[PDB]
RNA sequence: GAUCUGGUUGAUUCUGCCAGUAGUCAUAUGCUUGUUUCAAGGACUUAGCCAUGCAUGCCUCAGAAUCACUGCAGCAGGAAUCUGCGCAUGGCUCAUUAAAUCAGACGUAAUCUGCCGCAAAAAUCUUGCGGCGCAAAAUUGGAUAACUUGGCGAAACGCCAAGCUAAUACAUGAACCAACCGGGUGUUCUCCACGUGAGACGCCCAGCGAAUGAAUGACAGUAAAACCAAUGCCUUGGCAGUAACACCCAGCAGUGUUGACUCAAUUCAUUCCGUGCGAAAGCCGGCUUUCCGGCGUCUUUUGACGAACAACUGCCCUAUCAGCUGGUGAUGGCCGUGUAGUGGACUGCCAUGGCGUUGACGGGAGCGGGGGAUUAGGGUUCGAUUCCGGAGAGGGAGCCUGAGAAAUAGCUACCACUUCUACGGAGGGCAGCAGGCGCGCAAAUUGCCCAAUGUCAAAACAAAACGAUGAGGCAGCGAAAAGAAAUAGAGUUGUCUUGUCAUUUCAAUGGGGGAUAUUUAAACCCAUCCAAUAUCGAGUAACAAUUGGAGGACAAGUCUGGUGCCAGCACCCGCGGUAAUUCCAGCUCCAAAAGCGUAUAUUAA
RNA sequence: UGCAUGCGGGCGUCCGUGAUUUUACUGUGACUAAAGAAGCGUGACUAAAGCAGUCAUUUGACUUGAAUUAGAAAGCAUGGGAUAACAAAGGAGCAUUUUUAAAGGUUAUUGGAGAUUAUGGAGCUG
RNA sequence: GGAAGUCGGCAAAAUAGAUGCGUAAGUUCGCAAGAAGCAUUGGCUCUGAGGGCAA
């Protein structure tokens, strides 16, 4: 049905200008939600600034010199979103979208060997024709033979060459998670305990590094690693660790001091 | 055209409702089915979403099925012979779900002869009798496949699979039926 | 018609339009710092009220509020950066003993005839209107321009001023071109 | 809620009463809501007796609740 | 800035209103505007009526060219046209609308869902040659456009007939290669029996999806023995063990999910028409039964984008609106029908319910929020209008196609209005953008452009080779509103320390004129400059500031003329009847100032 | 692909039985589009704005920034229990445990699986 | 055609049964009222509902 979307009502997250045009790229169906993604022509455009309008985001997108999970998308409104690996061949560029502390996209940069590597939070498990069992990804990914020991919220690491699983997390206490929805999105911690609530929504108690206690519903977590000692996946710059607001602005000051 | 919605409902409280906007396809209804005995005569309806639902004017057999066996054949439809409904349903023939329907029973006698060997290779004797031993079968299903019409139970809708399925009346049920249809 | 660019008001008319009191004071002002209309003051009057009351809504939280925390280190920040108050007061409370001379003494008008720039302060006026002050090697031209202490060293005449280091003026060069015709 | 009424077949009315708050003159209001709930036959509820309901599909033009439970 | 003041009395102290006062992205009107930035802009009244023009189309290497088309000499480009996708978005408006819509918070296990992501696919005796046999890279079929011929018609975003020819249009159709698994059977044959028998071999079926039945879709409060028939073992009579299973698989599911399921999925029986299911019998590239890649499509399935339904709490005034609903559905029940699905949504039958002073029903004004104004606080008030939601396309209805419309720059009918005509007939829908006409107190250009933002799409850009887009942007008009900011500055001497007056001398700068230029899609504004060898300009700086006032409220004249309860002023108190602090003027002064009055609403007071 | 297998109590996971206490209020936490309103930083010459930009001055840094808030009521989780609310009762309208033995009257385990039996647990009374 | 006839609608015409909806001013609240109006009626073949008496 509908086929545009005006930057106001567009997220915040991509950081677009109110007075640079009425509308947004509207995402297309695909591995990530509407609200919860970051569109390639944004990525291409306001971000990497390789394309400095949306004719020469086209130019780029359209020959196929960026993939997504190591396949051309062609597509400037194609919906990539969170442990997207996005490479770029011919710049020499491989970013993972990830949020950082402030729940902004954040593309960290992969080395080889682990651009290979996705993290897929499994959302649904059901049984296919011919009795296969199939695990449904927060990506849209549909794994036809999973771990045995898979469960509805574990992250299975899963390799994009080869398209196979190579390793499972469970959702469990005392895991390292992140957070992708609501206000503590891109915070880490460690699983302290999840509050069970049949018929409405679960919640689950994080204690990050620092040993701030914070929670989100179960929904919003994303299991990344054993420990936070031990994570799975590269994290932003911040590493999930959300600084004081008072604190924040007194370094940034001492900061602009010391450049002066 | 026909509406499914609630805006011409009155309100709990007696109150006329103010219509304001038009009708919608979303709120659609159609005419019935009115399905009744004859030479099978279909005709499709394009549904929301591009599928098709088999609107059925006239049916003349069905799938029906013995539920105790676990088994079911292709028979004929003879008689509609009780409607809860209406009892204008039966005088017009109309076939509809959950009607009471005589179907003929002969292939039911003969799959009875041939899986138990009892009529109503030395291997397949032991097979009988091994099927037999702890088999009962109902007197008034007997009765009735010996008469050669069964009483059943249409469990499909006709108006919207376009056929007429259905299952034997058995035990409690089967005796309901038999006394209202006196 | 979508078009998000924001504008708001910087100024208030008095309440009462014909005070004695008031009318004297601001004619004060006005000739005291060269100011076109009574609408310079009115404009300072609104950045006093507006700072002001957001002090006094801090000093209502405790004192550990980390909200007072924060506003109240960048009000302070503010005001010692713009020279609105010194170096020695640093409590939440020197901000209510503002009044409007404090902020007239920081316009670029003020700070250029205080400096030795300029004879009078109207002379201040059109000397910066006309592209003869520069602040950090920036023309300035806004006599409301308001001097942050930092830049306060930095105020000189323009380099590409006739009074700096530049060109002759319009009266000299026009007299340089009819001395050539002549 | 609480039962008001059982006067239909397998069909209950009850009765949800609480306070709004005005926030102008910062008092409280009693209002209340009737909901009509299908009764199961595995529940013999009375008048004033308070029942634990749940939603469900439309069952009627006005029934979108269950009984769960009831409390004498 | 948590503020008041004038008027009731001969004076006083109250109550109390009237008047004064400040703001309004509140409008309109009057007078006046030199710069510069930023902006609302036919909502109000008539969801009134509209001339004209333009607003939605799309082609890659990669669906179909024999233009009697153009270049080159078969290679390229290719008008038309068929085919595939879109036109259900955007834009406009606010008429309807109070158990509605909407907001926050929930649900769909009650459902549909093209494009997009990730997946799945073993049914289906076909073709050639010969006469059933032998073989296999399936060398399938009939049309129809454009085009030609004849044309009809006044025309018509009107048509007829015949002749050609395409497909990724339509239709048909693929054996073996090619598996695992199961259910019925045979008076089949080999064995063991002396039949709950074991093997083969033969025959019907055994794919996804759909229908109807039948199972599974777990257990999770008791420990010990004996006997009988069948059967596993160790042993040649027992019970030490021990997943299950009469080989060819000695572990090829004894285990789906949820809070919950009649759901997922598996097995058995029967059924599947046309209203399902090709390896499009498809198209391009490279390396050469050559094999590699790209994208294109049928069906199955579930994520995403949505759609539709339901409704937890809330939402103006009115009782000079107290009962409302229930033939012909009102509240509930039963079996159905219908739906995508739930449902009195609807047929039949049954029962009397259901709602209402905690205001039902009815009437009145309203699109709903996010939000605007004003505000010490509490409040009051506005919200047609950018974003979200809803609804409509003159008024109603109905419908086709399609994943999605009850679509309106789609169709059908009626009503009203209206256009063309050759009189036989054919059309129209600006509450899209410009523009008109009316209406009004009241609201711009019949402009330029796809450069940016997006949408669609066969589509990156380029190369003979430029997709559309009144969405949108840019300019014109535009004192709605908002920001900045000119109309002069320094002295000289004299006159009446400062301060007036005359003149008298220095500089400075824009308004404006231009440019090597800059900007811009192109222009235009804004910025830069008045030589960088080399560039115009203030003295009455005539480059001349206005709008209201001068008894009080309320800042500012006991001035001078005129008029004489007249003319007139006056928001209120009042002034004016010959010496007017108030009218008409002059001078002087006051307030705000490129702004200042007036009217009407509204907030404060 | 046995390429396998081993070198008395307290947990946490699900079921089955066993007398039941909420709500208002208040503190934390979640879940909550922008635009708009507060607000951090930032000499777009200032400002109304905008979310930019800043600094080296050889091809690039700042692993640049775009922080934080408030937002009615209702809905969600959890902590506190003073003040209250809802419900119940109306007080004769009401209610001991633990040893032992003896008497009576469709479960595991016996190698599975299909009957039959009897033996006891365990409850039921005395 | 429809009261133009005539003193005058005199005379004639017209309306009609039953059933279901519906029914205004005024009123002494009883009426007005069959107000006014609008619908259906045949034949045939069926289907429901409405009982008595015994065990
Ligand atoms: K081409
Ligand atoms: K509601
Ligand atoms: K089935
Ligand atoms: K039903
Ligand atoms: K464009
Ligand atoms: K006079
Ligand atoms: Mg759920
Ligand atoms: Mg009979
Ligand atoms: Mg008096
Ligand atoms: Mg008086
Ligand atoms: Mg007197
Ligand atoms: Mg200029
Ligand atoms: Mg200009
Ligand atoms: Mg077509
Ligand atoms: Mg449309
Ligand atoms: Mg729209
Ligand atoms: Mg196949
Ligand atoms: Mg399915
Ligand atoms: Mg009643
Ligand atoms: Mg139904
Ligand atoms: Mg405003
Ligand atoms: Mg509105
Ligand atoms: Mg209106
Ligand atoms: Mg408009
Ligand atoms: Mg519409
Ligand atoms: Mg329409
Ligand atoms: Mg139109
Ligand atoms: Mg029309
Ligand atoms: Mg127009
Ligand atoms: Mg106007
Ligand atoms: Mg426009
Ligand atoms: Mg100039
Ligand atoms: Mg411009
Ligand atoms: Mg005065
Ligand atoms: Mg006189
Ligand atoms: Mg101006
Ligand atoms: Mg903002
Ligand atoms: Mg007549
Ligand atoms: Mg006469
Ligand atoms: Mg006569
Ligand atoms: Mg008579
Ligand atoms: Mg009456
Ligand atoms: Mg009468
Ligand atoms: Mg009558």
């Amino acid at each position: 049905a509908k086929k545009h979307l005006k930057r106001l009502y567009a997220p915040k997250d991509w950081m677009l200008s109110k007075l640079t045009g009425v509308f947004a790229p509207r995402p297309r169906p695909g591995p990530h939600k509407l609200r919860e993604c970051l569109p390639l022509l944004v990525i291409i455009r306001n971000r990497l600034k390789y394309a400095l309008n949306a004719r020469e985001g086209e130019m780029i997108l359209r020959q196929g010199l960026v993939h997504v999970d190591n396949h051309p998308r062609r597509d400037g409104k194609y919906p990539a979103g969170f442990m997207d690996v996005v490479e770029i061949p011919k710049t020499g560029d491989r970013f993972r979208l990830m949020y950082d502390v402030k729940g902004r996209f954040a593309l960290v940069n992969l080395s080889e060997a682990e651009a290979q590597i996705k993290l897929m939070k499994v959302v649904n498990l059901y049984t296919a024709t011919g009795r296969v069992p199939v695990a449904v990804t927060h990506d849209g990914h549909r794994i036809r033979y999973p771990d045995p020991h898979t469960s509805i919220g574990d992250t299975i690491v899963y390799n994009v060459k080869e398209k196979k699983c190579v390793d499972l997390i469970k959702n469990r206490q005392g895991k390292a998670v992140i957070v992708t929805g609501g206000a503590n999105r891109g915070r880490i911690g460690e699983i302290v305990k999840v509050e069970c609530h049949p018929g409405a929504f679960n919640i689950a108690h994080l204690k990050d590094a620092s040993g701030a206690e914070f929670a989100t519903r179960a929904a919003n977590i994303f299991v990344i690693g054993k420990d936070l000692n031990n994570l799975q996946v590269t994290v932003p710059k911040q590493q999930g660790l959300r600084m004081n607001v008072i604190q924040e602005r007194e370094e940034r000051l001492i900061a602009a001091e010391a450049r002066k | 055209g026909i509406v499914r919605s609630r805006l011409h409902k009155r309100k709990i409280t007696g109150g006329k409702t103010k219509i304001h906007r038009k009708r919608m396809k979303a709120e659609l209804g159609r005419l019935p089915a009115n399905t009744r005995l004859g030479a099978r005569r279909v005709s499709p309806v394009r549904a929301r979403g591009g599928n098709f639902k088999i609107r059925a004017l006239r049916l003349d057999t069905g799938n029906f099925a013995w539920a105790s066996e676990a088994i079911a054949h292709r028979v004929r439809l003879l008689d509609v012979v009780y409607n809860a409904t209406s009892n204008e349903l039966v005088r017009t023939k109309t076939l509809v779900k959950n009607c009471i329907v005589a179907v003929d029973a002969a292939p039911f006698k003969r799959w009875y002869a041939k899986h138990y060997g009892i009529d109503l290779s030395p291997k397949l004797q032991r097979e009988w009798t091994r099927r037999r031993r702890n088999h009962r079968v109902e007197k008034a299903i007997a009765d009735q496949l010996r008469e050669g019409r069964v009483l059943a139970r249409i469990t499909s809708r006709p108006g919207q699979s376009g056929r007429a399925d259905g299952i034997l009346l058995e035990g409690a049920e089967l005796q309901f039926y038999l006394k209202r249809l006196e | 018609m979508r078009n998000y660019n924001n504008f708001n008001r910087v100024w208030k008319a008095p309440r009462r339009p014909f005070e004695k009191e008031r009318l004297d004071r601001e004619m004060k002002l006005c000739g005291q710092y060269g100011l076109r209309c009574k609408r310079e003051i009115w404009r300072v009057n609104m950045t006093l009220s507006k700072m002001r009351r957001t002090a006094r809504l801090l000093l209502t939280l405790p004192e550990n509020h980390p909200r007072r925390l924060l506003e109240g280190s960048a009000i302070m920040r503010r005001c010692h950066e713009y020279g609105f108050l010194d170096e020695e007061k640093d409590k939440l409370d020197y901000v209510l003993s503002l009044t409007v001379p404090d902020i007239l003494e920081r316009r670029l008008q003020t700070i250029v005839f205080k400096a030795g720039l300029a004879k009078s302060v109207h002379h201040a006026r059109v000397l910066i209107q006309q592209r003869h002050i520069a602040v950090a090697k920036q023309i300035v031209t806004i006599p409301s321009f308001i001097v942050r202490v930092s830049s306060e060293r930095h105020i000189a005449f323009a380099d590409a001023s006739p009074f700096g280091n530049g060109r002759t003026g319009r009266v000299k060069r026009v007299r340089a071109k009819a001395a050539k015709r002549h | 809620g609480v039962v008001h009424s059982t006067k239909m077949h397998r069909t209950i009315i009850i009765r949800r009463n609480y306070l709004h708050f005005i926030k102008k003159y910062q008092r409280y209001q009693k209002r209340h809501k009737s909901l009509a709930v299908h009764c199961s036959p595995a529940f013999d509820p009375k008048q004033g007796d308070e029942v634990v309901i749940g939603q469900c599909r439309p069952l009627s033009k006005t029934i979108r609740y269950n009984v769960l439970e009831v409390v004498s």
